RNA sequence: UGAAAUGAGCGGAGUAUUUGAGCUGGCACGGGCACGCACUCUUCUCCGUGAUGCUCCAUGUUGGCGAUGGAAAUGGGGUGCCCCCACCCGUCUUGAAACACGGACCAAGGAGUCAAACAGACGCGCAAGGGAGGAGAUAUGGCCAGUACUUCUCUCGUACUGAAAGGGAGAUGCAAAAUGCAUCUGUGGUGUGCACACGUCAAAUCCGUUUGAUUUGCCCAACACC
RNA sequence: UGCAAGGCCGGAAAGAAAAGAAUUAGAGGCACCAAGUGGGCCUUCUUCGGUAAGCGGAGCAGGCGAUGCGGAAUGAACCGC
RNA sequence: UAAGGCCAAUUAGUGAAUGCCCAUUAUUCCUUUGGUAAGGGCGGAAACGGAGAAAGUGUAGCCCUUCCGAUGUAGAUGUGGCCUGGAGGUUAGGACGAAGCUUAUGGCGUGAGCCUAAGAUGGACCGGCCUCUAGUGCAGAUCUUGGUUGGCGUA
């Protein structure tokens, strides 16, 4: 025999194939798995890994944040070249606390229709990646976005709030109710708010 | 459905997933939330702190009603102007009129840049929203 | 058509660029080959005039200490303990009759101390060195283990100007040359057959009549029988 | 017609992997079954024991499902259905199911024969 | 092993699950769309006796 | 609107000709030259098409669907009936007319049907042969 | 009744491996440092944080300007 | 068994080529050179067949048996025999072949379910909003206990914090007011950090481009310190 | 104009020589959800109690338990694997 | 004149590395299966030995080539994995004989099982495929109910 003792913790867990029903997504898998396999770009390959990834780990993003970053960007561009397109692998919602923004080119899998409005009565444009592929089949001239994910209430409720200097959330429907004990000096003790590392 | 369960995947093997040794027996902890001082007294404080104990003066007959009072943010008022009369809207002439306790709402607070000035009717206001809608070209008047 | 057309005229040139290739590669092969043989010949005729001049006045002649040893297991795996283990892991000897070089310095021989009821070990002769190489010698490709078969694959796995040939890790391999690591890390390790004939006794050291440590010059004799 | 030929066909295991103990007890099957118990000796592998079945004893792909006369069988019902076979009639072979008529079946013959489709129980 | 889950409330100690021994104490809504349909059919019934009175 | 590469996807697991017997997966359409169950066979749904078929008295026909009259069934597939002498090279190059990917299959489809109208005969001639034998009923 | 032993605890915590230390780099807060100079350092870092914004406004106009 | 035979081995061309051994003319080696470094004997040499073939299968010689049958042959099935191998199943247990418990035979029956609260992962719709429920209205008066339509309400969320009376979150510049002033296309800053853009370097390439590394700009997600 | 701390602008860089002067079947880090288990036993080298024990209690490592196969006629744990 | 005990050999002062036998180990060859797998082909070249050629997690695997791993109690997970009663669709069968039953009836599959043959059996219903649903798989519980049985032509 070989001696190849803890060899299986070498293995990764690496996603393969869609879970999704949607054939429109199917059909866009199979467009860019052929662009990544016959192309050198790194952004069809990056596009690609992104379209098999489940729900929860492409999520939505914001078009007040595309127009801040974007606008960073092109304070320091020749101003003889055109703006890049903003690409999102995910859906893109509208933001009521910003009124007035420019007019940009976004590709997307879905847009809210507040924010196709906003995008559309601004002078913008709003893209396929069916288009995408068509204008820019290497990926030249693109700003490549993701949305937030730290924020939801499912991440600020994980571990152990009981721990010295942990502040997630508990699992509680009563909000008045863990509010004694082990959290006011003036009862026992007080979980303390701080540790060092 | 029946059919995607566990069990289906366990017929053949005997013990269905419990083990040989410590079996599936009825009741090895006690019932319900038993024990949450004693011999699941970790537990308890590890996810639960703060559970035991007493906390604060009583009130014996709640009426949810008269407290009633939800907040809007000067960032959001925009979600209660129609379209046609938001661009309209300019500092220095005409500005439409929103009355809160019809849209449901009873204080404005005064958080972010505001985007459209206008007129604002309200019970309450803070202080540095009233500041910051004058400053912006507004007003707010007070109603019951 | 035409893009059938300008593919086959591609094709063309790309056939008669890999056979000027080759023919290039054969005589840089020849030429090199050359050089080593009349190196080592030259070497040792050298040392003999060395030992006769000694001899003739009486004095001694002191031999360079080793720079290379061979290494091969000779214990399977089992109730190994963790320190054994994992200096066995990092030298690369996971299986009974796996066989690796090394340099012979201060580092190495301490780990090899450290080890000895699980090894045989000794100082091999450029005819052991040859044999491996050419019968029982694999290059890690993409992370497989390839059978070399032309000196194109050595030049395209090593990528440097002093390795092209067979010959060429053969001499680094021997002399202990400056790609020593560069070569040997290149390989997979040597997967031998047991020695026809039989051992001797694998539990006792070699002095007192058994097998395992070091055997010095006398390892040649060991793995002709197993290469 | 004749089948097209291929590799020589190989048959790494003829015996059927049968059920532990299962000739002293009238009301066993036959019907291989996983033994769990602790103290098996088909389970621990003991030198004299029955064999259990595993990936090790598949079948070569290039002569899986092929029957001893070179062709793989169709299931049938109807004259109709051997339309889908004439263009593959040297792969395939249909068989008649074994409740068609004997009505049908006589006219699923004459068709066969007239088409040049091999029938494996005609 | 209980890990980290909220503390539950389900209220479910009296004899409410019909059985053997209990008569239960239970309401289901399996008649809903007919009382809905009877109750639309005895307003129109009545609306011809009153007429022409809204 | 709605293409080819959609309705494979949506007709790949579930159709009514697809005959998935005994592990293996045939097709039943009636515009497929082989059997398969590909996107590249289906007939019925590619946008252009053509299958090869036999007539009576030993002849071969041609039927090819355009991708001009595909909202209307009764105007989707039309004919190119030939007489009995048609060469297995022209019945291909008018396949090929309208689909490259089809001039081998059609080629051997079109051969094959000739050697079974040949077939046909001889198996006939040698049955009325037999038939001298007395019979009880007629039509 | 009551046993106690240390037999298989080492091969247990070399399974996953001893993790090392993280870097010193990381984590590095100050919080319950000796008070005066933790001050004075607040003061340094809030103007260093107005000479950045500056400059960066000054880079901006100078790449407008070329 | 040559359906692309890559051969020092199959083909074409000549007779020479260059491997060693003896013997030959600055530095090294030792206190002269046994012959290190540089410039006659002994062997065969040079040249050649890309895939308009992506995959699979189809190609020698000599006998025996088989000329349509109660045939021959190969495989499968059954029963006996020989040589070798081989402790009784399930279970608790550190340990069962056990002098440890259950075990005469067969048929049919026989054990993780339904409801309710919460959570994580995965699928689907919409999104700063999402969604009812109860009920009504009219298609509608076995089909029809379904499907189609609906307000204004309710609920979860867009804001938290204090025992409570209560209070309630933008940025930059000037400035220092215990409710200061002015602008509003905008990441509060710093370190690490996809893709894209701008240049460089190394490797291969009918050789126009790839595969890696790296500078600068902006850095998305995210983490660390403020 | 010294010292302490945080930054900005520049330089250098055998990217770590020579002296036995490392090696790697050497991709680092970070989360979420959950099972079984919480009666052990044998051996090597140290040992404490006990007259001693196939006895009780410990330290380091390897095993059996959860495992056959080849050897020691036979043997959970020995030798080889 | 060991087939004992200590030492030492390998065909023997001849002149040159291995006397012989036996593993689920080692080397190598063939086939399966799975990967943190690695490459290539997939615009039908033309003409007319054979056929095929799917942009693809999973199949009777789209097709080739290559490399490495494969035992396991308690336990986890996967499976175009197998089987049973009923519902929505689709496609078929049956008095020229459905279900059920019988077997030295073979064939297919690593297996759960599937399919054909014969009945010198039966006499009216029922198979495949995609979805939906559950009172859905037995060798043992001093298990339940029915029927048999050795002891026994015995006491
Ligand atoms: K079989
Ligand atoms: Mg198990
Ligand atoms: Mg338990
Ligand atoms: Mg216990
Ligand atoms: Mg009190
Ligand atoms: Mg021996
Ligand atoms: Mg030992
Ligand atoms: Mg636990
Ligand atoms: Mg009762
Ligand atoms: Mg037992
Ligand atoms: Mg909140
Ligand atoms: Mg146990
Ligand atoms: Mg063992
Ligand atoms: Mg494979
Ligand atoms: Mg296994
Ligand atoms: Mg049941
Ligand atoms: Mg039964
Ligand atoms: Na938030
Ligand atoms: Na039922």
């Amino acid at each position: 025999g070989v001696d190849l003792t803890g060899i299986s913790k070498k293995s990764r867990v690496i996603r393969h194939h869609t879970y999704s029903t949607n054939p429109y997504i199917k059909l866009l898998i199979k467009l860019y798995k052929f662009l990544a396999k016959r192309t050198s770009s790194g952004f069809n390959k990056v596009v690609y890994q992104r379209l098999i990834k489940s729900r929860s780990n492409r999520a939505p993003i914001s078009l007040s944040r595309i127009a801040v970053v974007m606008k960073r960007k092109a304070v320091f561009t020749a101003k003889s070249k055109a703006a890049p397109i903003a690409v999102v692998v995910g859906d893109v919602l509208d933001d009521v606390r910003m009124a007035r923004i420019p007019a940009m080119r976004v590709c997307a899998l879905r847009f809210s229709k507040s924010a196709r409005q906003s995008i559309v009565a601004a002078g913008g444009e709003c893209l396929t990646f069916d288009q995408l592929a068509m204008i820019a089949p290497t990926g030249k001239n693109t700003y490549l976005l993701r949305g937030r994910k730290s924020g939801r209430e499912s991440v600020r409720h994980f571990g152990a709030s009981g721990v010295p200097g942990s502040h997630s959330k508990p699992y509680a429907t009563n909000r008045g109710k863990e509010t004694k004990r082990g959290r006011r000096t003036g009862r026992s003790y007080k979980r303390k708010a701080f540790r060092h590392v | 459905p029946t059919r995607f369960k566990k069990c289906r995947h366990q017929r053949g093997s005997t013990f269905c997933g419990y083990g040989r040794v410590g079996k599936h027996r009825k009741h090895e902890s006690g019932r319900g939330n038993a024990g949450g001082m004693h011999h699941h007294r970790i537990n308890f404080d590890k996810y639960h702190p703060g559970y035991f104990g007493k906390l604060g003066m009583d009130h014996y007959h709640r009426k949810k009603n008269p407290m009633w009072k939800p907040t809007i943010n000067l960032n959001n008022l925009s979600r209660l102007i129609a379209a046609e009369e938001a661009a309209k809207a300019a500092k220095g002439g005409t500005l439409p009129v929103v009355d809160l306790q019809s849209s449901g709402y009873a204080k404005l607070l005064g958080n972010g840049h505001i985007q459209v000035p206008c007129i604002v009717k309200a019970r309450y206001v803070s202080k540095l929203a009233d500041k910051k809608i004058r400053k912006a070209g507004g007003a707010v008047v007070l109603q019951a | 058509a035409a893009f059938k057309q300008q593919q086959t005229e591609s094709f063309k040139k790309a056939v008669v660029a890999r056979k000027a290739a080759k023919a290039a590669l054969k005589k840089t092969a020849y030429l090199r080959a050359r050089k080593y043989s009349r190196e080592y010949r030259g070497a040792e005729k050298k040392l003999v005039t060395l030992r006769r001049q000694a001899a003739s006045h009486g004095n001694y002649y002191l031999e360079a200490k080793p720079k290379v040893a061979v290494v091969t297991r000779i214990r399977g795996i089992a109730k190994v303990n963790p320190k054994q283990r994992k200096i066995l892991q990092l030298l690369r000897l996971r299986q009974i009759f796996n066989t690796v070089f090394v340099k012979m310095n201060k580092p190495m021989e301490n780990m090899l101390r450290a080890v000895e009821p699980y090894i045989a070990y000794g100082y091999p002769s450029l005819a052991t060195v040859r044999a491996m190489v050419y019968k029982r010698g694999y290059l890690k490709i993409n992370g497989q283990r390839v059978k070399i078969t032309d000196n194109q694959m050595i030049k395209d796995k090593y990528n440097n100007v002093d390795i092209v040939c067979a010959e060429d890790m053969v001499n680094q391999i021997y002399t202990c040359g400056k790609h020593f690591r560069t070569v040997t890390h290149g390989m997979w390790p040597f997967k031998l057959a047991p020695p026809a004939g039989g051992m001797r006794q694998k539990r006792r050291h070699f002095v007192e009549g058994g097998d395992y440590g070091n055997r010095d010059t006398l390892i040649n004799r060991f793995l002709a029988r197993m290469i | 017609v004749k089948p097209t030929v291929s590799k020589a066909i190989v048959k790494k295991r003829t015996k059927r992997f049968t059920r532990h103990r299962y000739e002293l007890f009238p009301q066993l099957s036959s019907s291989w079954r996983k033994p769990r118990g602790e103290d098996s000796p088909v389970r621990r592998r003991y030198k004299g024991q029955k064999a259990m079945p595993n990936k090790g004893y598949g079948s070569d792909r290039a002569t899986k499902y092929i029957t001893p006369s070179g062709f793989r069988n169709f299931p049938i019902n109807n004259v109709e259905d051997l339309y889908m076979l004439v263009m593959q009639n040297r792969k395939y072979a249909g068989v008649i199911s074994h409740t068609v008529g004997a009505r049908k079946r006589k006219a699923i013959v004459r068709k066969a024969m007239e088409l040049d489709v091999r029938l494996a129980n005609g | 092993p209980k890990g980290n889950n909220a503390i539950p409330h389900v209220h479910q100690k009296k004899h409410w699950n019909p059985c053997s021994s209990q008569k239960g104490n239970v309401k289901v809504f399996l008649n809903q769309p007919a009382q809905k349909h009877r109750r639309r059919r005895l307003r129109l019934l009545k609306a011809k006796k009153v007429f022409p009175r809204p | 609107s709605h293409s080819v590469d959609l309705q494979w996807v949506l007709v790949r697991q579930n159709s009514r000709f697809l005959q998935k017997r005994g592990g293996i997966r045939m097709s039943n359409d009636p515009f497929n030259n082989n059997g398969n169950w590909t996107k590249r066979h289906c007939g019925f749904l590619n946008e252009k098409a053509a299958v090869v078929k036999p007539a009576k008295g030993g002849a071969i026909c041609v039927t090819v669907k355009d991708g001009s009259s595909n909202n209307k069934p009764r105007q989707t597939y039309k004919k190119t009936v030939h007489a009995a002498g048609v060469r297995a090279s022209d019945v291909s190059r008018a396949v090929a007319a309208v689909r490259p990917d089809l001039a081998d299959v059609s080629f051997r489809r079109a051969r094959r049907m000739a050697c079974i109208a040949s077939r046909t005969a001889k198996v006939a001639a040698a049955r009325k042969a037999r038939s001298e034998k007395i019979k009880f009923s007629r039509k | 009744s009551k046993n106690h032993t240390n037999h298989n605890q080492s091969s247990k915590n070399h399974r996953n491996g001893i993790k090392g230390p993280v870097p010193l780099h990381l984590h590095n807060s100050k919080r319950g440092s000796w008070l005066p100079a933790l001050v004075n350092a607040r003061r340094v870092r809030k103007h260093n944080q107005k000479a950045a914004l500056k400059k960066r406004r000054e880079r901006i106009a100078a790449f407008a300007a070329k």
